[PDB]
């Protein structure tokens, strides 16, 4: 009658899961990306060079 | 740390050919050259002046 405990349970720990695991790549993703841009100037300073 | 240039970077098989090309500017046969030209200056120079 009410909603399933094992599966809204089950549903909110695997949304938990998924959310940490897509929060912690877009981090890293983001921190990739920016961190991208300097080796790109290196690359071009190194062609300077 | 700040820009990202390392000091110092393990060989590649590419910078290998760069460091088997680079060598020192051979002399030797310049300083054949030179002592040969000096020996015969000095060879010339035994008879050049008169006696």
């Amino acid at each position: 009658q009410l909603l399933p405990y094992v599966k809204v349970k089950d549903h909110k720990e695997k949304l938990n899961i998924y959310k940490e695991e897509y929060e912690r790549a877009k981090a890293n993703l983001r921190a990739i990306l920016k961190d991208k841009k300097p080796f790109a100037n290196t690359k071009k300073t190194l062609e300077n060079q | 740390n700040d820009n990202p240039i390392p000091k110092s970077v393990p060989l590649h098989p590419k910078s290998g050919k760069y460091f088997h090309n680079l060598h020192a500017r051979d002399l030797s046969n310049i300083y054949q050259q030179c002592y040969k030209q000096i020996d015969e200056t000095i060879n010339q120079l035994v008879d050049s002046t008169s006696p």
